[PDB]
């Protein structure tokens, strides 16, 4: 199956195409994240990763708009160069109409784009997993999307390494997310992004990275001193 | 050039004058502004000859790939809307008034302008060119509701009758035209035929 | 057989020219870059071939801005396209906003062009292939004296001390039992030599390494020869 | 082999591989079901939930590609989103030129060219996605066509895309769509998705409705909430 | 033929002091000899500390204006950091000569406190040349509003006159009163006065009613 | 706009008016004419002063380029072509730029002229802008190469203030630079009204 | 007038088996004459040749550019040109130029390769070409040339007299014209050998 | 469109509490002939917008094709975001700037109207691309003859009923149909509100010709 | 109003410029001069409006350097003349075109002693003295007068210093100082400069 696997024009006789599947692994080898929603907030928690004790962690979480904000898992470049796109086309409309795009609009357009690759060739799926977060009129959004080009709306996903086991968490505490306070949805978070870390690691400030957007809250990315305090109320693992 | 189009219940009456002219000097006396741009859609040209000619056919062959793609009988909206859409597009280009009349199925009878400047409307009659103006109070206060095509069709060529002697470019034979269900039947008046108003008498 | 496009993904998710562009990396000779709060020092391996060769020609370190300078490792060549990119982007800024460039912006405008290559591309001429030069760099903004990392996987972080080369692994060990947050730059620039003198094959002398610093107070200096000499002295 | 490597090879045999493949992909998907009525069209999709956490209404497989056209797809997601923009686009294109809504055979003519076009070169290719178009206006009256990734369209009284579509289409057989009215069939389009579902896998479906017609003024809309849960309730007693 | 170009009037004037930065503009929009509103404030504000006045062209101040904030938000997103007022100036020269050929008939006075915390008025022609001013008026009554403030912020052509620092209290009296005197002799000027401060706790605005004609 | 340069034994004597004017009106007292390129070269704005701040600013980076990539400072002839070659593209197109590029390059200290029209030349002594005559009147008269330095930047004071007397568009405070092997000076910036009872 | 600016005269007559073909030898921005050894007759096929009278720059630039063209054809042909055949391309390089013309007027003046029947043709600045069996005249002085050849012409003329007429005209009608003159050169073409001809006329 | 055709005379707006109303005459005129005396100057943009038209009818017949199709987009994808009157409004200065930047300008003057979440939006967009929001808005020489009493009554009492509004712009119509010469009898009201945009049909305004017999 | 003239003789052309450059009312420099030496052999000199004299001339001096780098041998005067003409005739028509009056100067060892004339608008004539300018239009006569083919060196200098006095006596404009080369088979010589005051 050697000759399937080598170009994304190309179809397996399974009825499957390799390169965007190995593109998807790539998102998988990424650092955990974890994303969900609350009736009035959407938070993004970020495990990121130091390459030595000496280097700093490499950024997780991007601000595309004010209302509007990302997690990156997978190719840095990619993530980089598909936020550029998104943050021209929420500029856009913001030029054109006076208006926040809606963050649902925004998605569909990242799919469009990131879909045209995997049809033409010489070129890659893009091999990122972006979770979206962002406040529009209709509410909170955690949004994901996959180097296939498929996004979907979650009220909470985990994308990366051992994302499985954040996903597990947030499947059992699903029902408290929509009710709960600001500091207790992102507390909760924290929780699911530690089920991703081995047991000998622990969450902490310099590791542990967080993005707020709300009704009356811009898009912010709490630094290593700004997560102290929602870190500072937890329990033992 | 006077071209007027009347609608009839079931079906529309095209008329226009037979005068082509350079300045004071007639080249054509015999032209034919009606144009047949599908089997029931005619169009009344008026403005430059050449622009009114070419965006003619280009309607027609643009006309006629639509109606065989969809095998069924083209409409006279979607005629007046791809004459609209080019006068709009070369507004500045091109001099051409058109007024699109013919039979649908659906809609019976339909008579359109499109004016300079690429504009389109659905009038019960339309009247154009440098004659129109001319006529334009007989138009009003002539026009009746349920006018029969035999009445629609004296009522256009009385009209274009005394756009012809009022106006320098309008003038030689009547060229009149109805469609219907039935087809189209076209009819050219001359001479004794073209209607007659009496001239003033005081020497 | 050169079967694979250059924009394929490995079995395991990786791009395979990106690797392979990352193996080149540890061809190179070993870079040594450590920030600390006096000042952050670059130090490279000059690794001249023979006794003919010039040792000026060579130039490992050099000067993006007065306040940014970068070191390099791989290949010198596919260098040099990416340095002219950063050393227009800081003067580009300068015209249009009047200040001078974070290190951190310079950083990514250089990483963002790393991974702009592909086979179907638009233009005539466009990079075929991912760059294969490892560049630190390093300079005082109003941040602070900061040092990044930059690889031609277009991944760019801050670090506190890092080596690129082909020593950089036993480098890397060496530096995190050395390094510490409160060093001056003086202590900063004796450490680098050091390391540098264990991974570098020939005994360290002053034409075969150069060093250069960025502090808030003074403009990116290269070390003068006497200058080298007297930090070696002291070893 | 090598001849299945590119679309613009023929086998041996006659047979071009790639465009087969991508037949295969629309075959792994899950079933969508269009059956068209003397009132209009009704359109059903046996969405399957891969995960709780996604929001209800994610990955949505019934499409609005015009204000009397609806679309259901099955197949890659990706390629069916990227083959409905290229259907709104037709649509528009034809309202600007000739100032009226186009007609769906034509919108199914036009679309169907474009996914040939993938199957003729190397460079590009097949859409591996199959979808139904329905559609209904007084002039032109219910019309429901279905275009595979090879460009293939025909209208069909009642079509099934989808693993589950020769089961499912004996079951819509059996239907005398032509006499019923879309307010009945919208029971039966939920009761057929119900049967052909399986539950032992691919499980926790979720049933999309969409339906054009009378009823809805020749617009296409999504089968109200009301409607759905009372045709939801007619399937699950039938399948007792 | 068509003219691309028409005046749509409106005065602004910039104040810088030691510790706060006023930005003035009349509310009244006019097109010839006729009023479209009673109620377009020329006054926008950049950044926290930054507040641009335009007046010229409606058209041109509205793309302009918008063409600013776009580039205020990606300056934020590549560099990590709000643009700081001199940086904007020397960003809004760059687009005003991107259209020298066709030039923007927009006339920029850009008003925020500098790093230091101290006041800044920036001063630009509509094809793009800028310098650093205490004080600068702009628009119809550039003119009228100009010599007073020079005799009185500058203390010029005055002799035996201490050269006293200008406090808020004192710099807005002299603002309303030099709109005041303005409106009175130039027809564009009217309606009302919005006062826009900016200082470190951040831009605070105030309208006082002027002549209606 | 008064700007006039001169070559001498000492440097290059770099001197200017400080008014800016739309039409009759004086929109600046203040305005800065000479720029500085680089800490051995200066420029001098002369016409429109978009024109001249747009162009003088993109020689400025062009040079800053040229001395990363070269490891040297670009010379004062070079800076002069590059400028030239620059506003010939745009000749015919309305950019109105008269400007003096003076400075110490490895050949010697160096003085040029550049103008829209596209002329570039090279003279001991010039004097470009609106009172251009009056200043080249007082300048010729009083300019020697055997000049003392003191004597030198009275003379620059002087042709500009002479200059502003007779010319309206001339005026404000006379900026004077030097330029000396080591790199160019501010000698001092003399408001004109100060100069008017020192003189007079 | 453009054509007036650097003046020039060229004509071409037709004889019993000779052809002959004249031209002035001014060369002068305006009123000024800058040279008077300017050459207006260009020979292109050792018994073809045409005289090209207008700008002195589209003068120089349509022969230098016929020249390529004709070398190229003769190379590839393998046979010299036949005289009209170079009437055609001269008039398809003219037409290419036909929104923004090259002002010359050209005239050619040839024998036939094999049969060596004498060719005359005369052509617009757009590329219209005109044939003629008597005399082609082009420049500022076509009027007044028109004039002279008209009665001075006679069919059938030998080689000798050929000559005498063409230069009576030229001389004459060049004294009428202000920027025309300075001298006047006339080849006679005919199978056997060329002759070429200075007249001495008035300078002024 | 260099030169304008044919053209339509003012279009005037008055906001009231609850909604905004606009009002334009139903004349399409080729310089002084009335060559189309039933033709509509005002478009329902969507339930909450509609916008009336002064200028060529051919390039407001344009924006209604090009504004209508951004509707229709919108309405396919049910994302349940709808442009607001503020939104349509954006995007016409933006297309009018541009056409006017190209030198190719629309030749139209549009009063958009609109209700929105509680607030009442009434805006302008000139062929130049000027554009502001207003109280009372109109065009042409509804600026120079009907503004003045609009903005009199407005002045004095900000709020004003929807029969007020309807009563206030009767009698603006009856002045330009006094004074201006492109003006016709025939004229068309436009109203939104919470429940959406009602445009009523032809409406003739009542005529005093006192003065004539007063001549003498 | 600036000035050159070239003088042939059997073995050499001599070759002048005015060496004023001017702008409004005032002569910004009075040593300016306006001959490009294209190659050893070869002098152009260039009259005309601003920019375009510089721009055109250093680019066909340019170019001519380049043949002889490629090829390793100069071109003729001839040859060089003929490529500028093409080169300015060609930008006639183009959206740019250069306003200038070129005179061309060379030996070349095989034909001689060469003087090309060449306008604005790009007709290149050989002339056996040619000038440019309006002083030209003084000038001519005194060179058709006094010009024999056989004139010597120093006979030329004579008649040169004839033509530029007659200049100070009747032009308008002020030509002080002209700079004078000459071109024999040695190769460029630069003789001194014939100032009147
Ligand atoms: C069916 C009609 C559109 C044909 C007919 C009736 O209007 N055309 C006309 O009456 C118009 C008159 C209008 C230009 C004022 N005439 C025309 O369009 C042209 C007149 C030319 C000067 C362009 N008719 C014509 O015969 O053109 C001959 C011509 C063409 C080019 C140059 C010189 C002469
Ligand atoms: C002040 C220096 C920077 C330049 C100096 C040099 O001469 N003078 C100038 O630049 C001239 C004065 C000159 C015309 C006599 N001044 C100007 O050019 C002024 C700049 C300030 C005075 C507002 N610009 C101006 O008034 O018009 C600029 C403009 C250009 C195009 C469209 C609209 C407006």
């Amino acid at each position: 199956r050697n000759q399937y696997d080598n170009d994304v024009t190309v179809w397996s006789p399974q009825g499957r195409i390799h390169q965007i599947e190995y593109a998807m692994e790539a998102v998988k080898q990424g650092s955990a994240t974890v994303g969900l929603k609350s009736k009035t907030h959407a938070v993004l928690v970020a495990l990121k990763r130091a390459q030595s004790e000496l280097a700093a962690h490499q950024k997780k979480i991007l601000h595309v708009d004010n209302h509007i904000g990302i997690s990156i898992a997978g190719l840095t470049a990619d993530a980089r160069l598909l936020c550029n796109f998104m943050r021209q086309e929420c500029l856009d409309s913001r030029f054109v109409f006076d208006r926040p795009l809606p963050v649902s609009r925004l998605v569909s357009l990242i799919g469009s784009k990131t879909q045209i690759p995997t049809q033409r060739y010489g070129r890659r799926p893009y091999g990122v997993g972006l979770l979206i977060a962002g406040y529009d009129d209709m509410g909170p959004h955690i949004f994901q999307t996959c180097p296939s080009a498929n996004y979907f709306d979650c009220r909470a996903m985990s994308i990366g390494a051992r994302s499985q086991s954040a996903r597990t968490y947030l499947e059992r505490h699903m029902s408290e997310f929509m009710e709960c306070n600001l500091n207790e949805l992102v507390k909760h978070g924290l929780r699911a992004l530690r089920e991703t870390l081995p047991a000998e690691q622990d969450l902490t400030t310099k590791n542990v990275s967080i993005g707020i957007v709300g009704k009356d809250l811009e898009f912010t990315i709490y630094d290593d001193d700004d997560v102290s305090p929602f870190l500072e109320g937890l329990e033992e693992r | 050039t006077t071209i007027m189009a009347v609608q009839f219940d079931g079906g529309v009456v095209l008329g226009a004058d037979s005068r082509t002219t350079t300045g004071s000097y007639i080249a054509n006396r015999v032209t034919d502004k009606l144009t047949p741009i599908h089997d029931r859609i005619f169009c009344c040209r008026s403005g430059s000859a050449a622009d009114t000619q070419a965006v003619a056919d280009a309607v027609t062959y643009q006309l006629g790939f639509h109606s065989i793609e969809l095998n069924e009988p083209p409409l006279v909206h979607t005629a007046a809307s791809l004459f609209k859409e080019m006068c709009y597009r070369y507004r500045e280009d091109l001099m051409a008034g058109i007024i699109i009349a013919g039979w649908d199925p659906q809609e019976g009878g339909q008579v359109y302008s499109v004016p300079m400047g690429g504009m389109m409307v659905r009038q019960s009659f339309a009247i154009g060119g440098s004659g129109s103006s001319y006529i334009y109070g007989y138009v009003d206060a002539t026009y009746r509701e349920g006018m029969t095509k035999e009445e629609c069709l004296q009522f256009t060529a009385n009209a274009l009758a005394l756009a012809m002697e009022r106006d320098g470019s309008s003038g030689g034979v009547i060229r009149l035209a109805a469609i219907a269900e039935s087809g189209v039947e076209r009819q050219v008046l001359l001479g004794d035929q073209i209607p007659k108003f009496a001239v003033a008498t005081l020497p | 057989e050169y079967d694979r496009g250059v924009n394929t993904f490995s079995p395991e998710g990786r791009l395979f020219q990106v690797e392979y562009a990352i193996e080149a990396i540890k061809l190179g000779s070993t870079a040594i870059g450590i920030q600390t709060s006096e000042g952050v020092c670059l130090a490279v391996e000059k690794r001249i071939t023979s006794p003919l060769m010039e040792p000026s020609s060579i130039e490992k370190i050099v000067e993006i801005d007065a306040h940014i300078g970068c070191a390099m490792s791989g290949l010198i060549a596919d260098a040099k396209t990416l340095i002219d990119k950063a050393r227009v982007e800081t003067q580009n800024h300068w015209f249009t906003y009047n200040e001078t460039m974070t290190v951190e912006s310079v950083t990514q405008a250089v990483s963002n062009l790393a991974l702009q290559f592909g086979e179907e591309d638009a233009d005539p001429g466009a990079m075929s292939r991912p760059f294969g030069v490892a560049l630190l760099f390093g300079g005082v903004d109003e941040k602070g004296p900061q040092l990044f990392h930059m690889d031609p996987s277009g991944t760019f972080v801050q670090c506190d001390a890092r080596a690129i080369g082909s020593a950089s692994e036993g480098a890397q060990s060496s530096l995190q039992e050395v390094y510490h947050k409160s060093m001056t730059l003086k202590e900063a620039i004796k450490s680098s030599l050091i390391i540098l003198k264990q991974v570098m094959e020939e005994k360290l002398n002053a034409t075969n390494i150069e060093l250069a610093t960025v502090q808030p107070g003074q403009n990116f200096h290269m070390f003068t020869k006497e200058e080298l000499e007297e930090v070696i002295k002291d070893i | 082999t090598g001849y299945d490597l590119s679309a613009s090879t023929f086998s041996p045999d006659g047979r071009v591989f790639q465009v087969e493949y991508a037949m295969k992909a629309v075959e792994n998907s899950s079933t969508a079901i269009g059956i068209r009525c003397k009132d209009g069209v009704v359109f059903g999709v046996e969405k399957l939930v891969l995960s709780k956490l996604y929001e209800e209404g994610s990955n949505k497989r019934l499409f609005n590609v015009d204000r009397h056209v609806g679309m259901a797809v099955a197949g890659l997601l990706a390629d069916a989103r990227s083959l409905a923009d290229i259907a709104r686009e037709e649509a528009s294109n034809f309202r600007s030129n000739f100032g009226y809504n186009i007609p769906l055979k034509h919108l199914a003519d036009r679309v169907a060219m474009y996914v040939h076009a993938y199957t003729l070169y190397s460079a590009v290719r097949p859409f591996g996605c199959s979808f139904m178009l329905g559609s209904y206006s007084v002039n032109d009256g219910a019309q429901l066509y279905m275009i595979d990734p090879s460009g293939v369209s025909y209208g069909y009284w009642g079509c099934a895309i989808g693993k589950a579509r020769q089961a499912a289409k004996t079951e819509i057989e059996k239907l005398q769509m032509k006499e019923m009215t879309c307010r009945d069939i919208v029971k039966e389009v939920a009761k057929i998705i119900y049967i052909v579902h399986d539950e032992v896998k691919d499980k926790a479906f979720e049933l999309e409705l969409s339906w054009v017609g009378e009823l809805t003024n020749g617009r296409h809309e999504i089968v109200p909430k009301d409607i759905r849960e009372e045709a939801e309730k007619y399937a699950k007693e039938s399948l007792k | 033929r068509f003219s691309p170009y028409v005046f749509n009037g409106g005065t602004i004037l910039a104040i810088a002091g030691e510790d706060f930065a006023i930005v003035a503009s009349d509310t009244r929009l006019s097109e010839g000899f006729s009023i479209h509103t009673r109620d377009s404030p020329k006054c926008y504000k950049l950044t926290d500390k930054t507040v641009i006045g335009c007046s010229g062209f409606h058209g041109d101040c509205l793309t302009l204006t918008k063409i600013i904030e776009a580039r205020l938000k990606m300056y934020k997103h590549s560099n990590n950091k709000a643009m700081t007022t001199g940086a904007i100036a020397a960003m809004l020269s760059t687009i005003l000569y991107s259209r020298r050929f066709f030039p923007y008939y927009v006339y920029n006075i850009i008003g925020g406190l500098d790093e230091e915390g101290k006041g800044a008025v920036y001063s630009f022609d509509p094809v793009g040349s800028y310098q650093r001013d205490s004080f600068k008026a702009g628009g119809s009554a550039s003119a009228m509003l100009q010599p007073l403030l020079d005799n009185q912020v500058g203390f010029k052509n005055m002799q035996n006159v201490e050269h006293v620092p200008l406090s808020l209290d004192r710099a807005m009296r002299l603002v309303k009163d030099v709109f005041i005197s303005a409106a009175e002799r130039d027809v564009y000027t009217g309606d009302a006065l919005r006062i826009c401060i900016v200082t470190k706790e951040g831009i605070r605005e105030e309208t006082v009613s002027l002549r209606k004609d | 706009t008064t700007t006039l340069a001169f070559k001498f034994r000492h440097g290059v004597i770099v001197a200017a008016d400080s008014r800016a004017t739309a039409g009759a009106y004086i929109a600046s007292q203040t305005v800065k004419k000479v720029i500085e390129i680089n800490p051995y070269l200066l420029g001098t704005m002369a016409g429109g002063a978009a024109d001249c701040s747009f162009w003088e600013r993109l020689l400025a980076r062009q040079c800053r380029i040229y001395e990363l990539r070269n490891k040297e400072r670009i010379s004062v002839a070079a800076a002069s072509k590059l400028l030239a070659n620059m506003v010939y593209q745009y000749k015919g197109m309305g950019l109105s730029m008269g400007t003096m590029i003076c400075g110490w390059d490895k050949r010697g200290p160096g003085l040029y002229y550049v103008d829209s029209e596209g002329n570039r030349i090279s003279g001991a002594t010039f004097s470009v802008g609106s009172g251009s005559v009056y200043a080249y009147g007082v300048m010729d008269r009083g300019y020697s190469y055997d000049l003392e330095v003191e004597q030198a930047y009275d003379l620059a004071r002087r042709a500009i203030y002479q200059a502003t007397y007779r010319d309206a568009y001339s005026g404000g405070a006379v900026n004077l630079y030097h330029v000396r092997e080591d790199g160019w000076i501010r000698v001092s910036s003399d408001n004109v009204a100060d100069l008017h009872e020192k003189y007079s | 007038s453009i054509m007036s600016y650097n003046g020039g005269a060229v004509m071409a007559m037709k004889g019993k088996n000779c052809v002959a073909i004249a031209a002035d030898r001014r060369f002068g921005i305006q009123a000024q004459m800058v040279t008077t050894d300017f050459q207006k007759i260009f020979p292109m096929g050792d018994r073809l040749y045409i005289g090209l009278a207008g700008l002195a720059t589209d003068v120089q630039t349509v022969a230098q550019r016929l020249k390529f063209r004709l070398n190229l054809y003769e190379l590839k042909e393998g046979r010299q040109i036949k005289p009209y055949t170079l009437m055609s391309m001269v008039a398809n390089l003219l037409y290419e130029k036909r929104f923004g013309p090259y002002y010359t007027e050209p005239v050619i003046a040839g024998l036939d390769p094999k049969t060596f029947k004498p060719f005359i043709c005369s052509l617009d600045l757009i590329g219209c070409p005109m044939v003629t069996d008597d005399f082609v005249v082009s420049g500022t002085c076509a009027e007044q040339m028109y004039g002279m050849c008209e009665s001075l012409w006679e069919p059938n003329m030998d080689p000798d007299h050929l000559f005498e007429t063409i230069s009576q005209a030229m001389l004459n009608a060049v004294d009428r014209d202000a920027v025309s003159g300075m001298g006047v050169i006339v080849h006679i073409i005919e199978k056997d050998k060329i002759t070429t001809r200075t007249l001495k006329a008035r300078m002024d | 469109t260099q030169n304008p055709m044919v053209t339509g005379t003012s279009v005037l707006g008055v906001k009231f509490e609850g909604g905004v109303v606009i009002a334009a005459d139903m004349l399409g005129s080729y310089g002084s002939l009335a060559r189309f005396r039933n033709i509509s100057r005002i478009m329902r943009v969507n339930n909450s917008t509609m916008l009336g038209a002064s200028g060529d009818y051919a390039d407001f017949q344009y924006l209604k094709q090009v504004l209508g199709q951004m509707v229709i987009d919108e309405e396919l994808l049910g994302d349940g975001h709808s442009y607001s009157p503020r939104a349509i409004h954006s995007w016409l200065t933006r297309a009018m700037y541009s056409r006017r930047s190209k030198m190719n300008p629309l030749w139209n003057t549009m009063v958009i109207g609109g209700y929105a979440d509680g607030e009442s939006f009434l805006g302008y967009v000139d062929m130049l691309g000027v554009a502001y929001e207003a109280p009372s808005l109109a065009t042409g020489y509804g600026a120079y003859l009907a503004q003045p009493l609009l903005r009199e009554v407005l002045e004095k009492q900000p709020v004003l009923s929807q029969t007020e509004a309807r009563d206030l712009v009767e009698r603006c119509m009856r002045v330009l149909y006094y004074r201006d010469a492109r003006s016709y009898n025939r004229f068309q009201i436009a109203t939104v509100t919470e429940k959406g945009v009602e445009i009523e049909g032809p409406l003739s305004t009542e005529t005093n010709w006192d003065i004539a017999h007063m001549i003498s | 109003m600036e000035y050159l003239i070239g003088i042939q003789g059997p073995d050499y052309v001599l070759v002048a410029s005015d060496r004023v450059a001017a702008s409004n009312i005032v002569q910004m420099k009075d040593d300016h001069d306006k001959m490009f030496k294209m190659s050893e052999k070869i002098l152009l000199l260039c009259v005309g409006e601003a920019g375009d004299t510089v721009q055109f001339a250093e680019y066909i001096q340019k170019n001519v350097q380049l043949y002889k780098m490629r090829n390793g041998y100069e071109l003729s005067p001839t040859a060089a003349a003929n490529f500028t003409r093409r080169n300015l005739a060609d930008c006639l028509r183009s959206r740019t075109p250069y306003h200038v009056n070129l005179l061309l100067a060379g030996y070349d060892e095989h034909e001689g002693p060469a003087l090309y004339y060449m306008d604005y608008l790009a007709a290149l004539a050989k002339a056996p003295f040619a000038a440019h300018g309006y002083g030209a239009f003084l000038t001519l006569s005194i060179l058709d007068r006094y010009y024999t083919p056989t004139i010597s060196r120093e006979r030329a200098v004579e008649l040169l210093r004839k033509c530029l006095e007659e200049l100070q006596k009747r032009f308008i404009l002020n030509l002080p100082t002209f700079s004078v080369r000459i071109i024999d088979k040695n190769g460029i010589h630069d003789l001194d400069n014939i100032s009147f005051p």
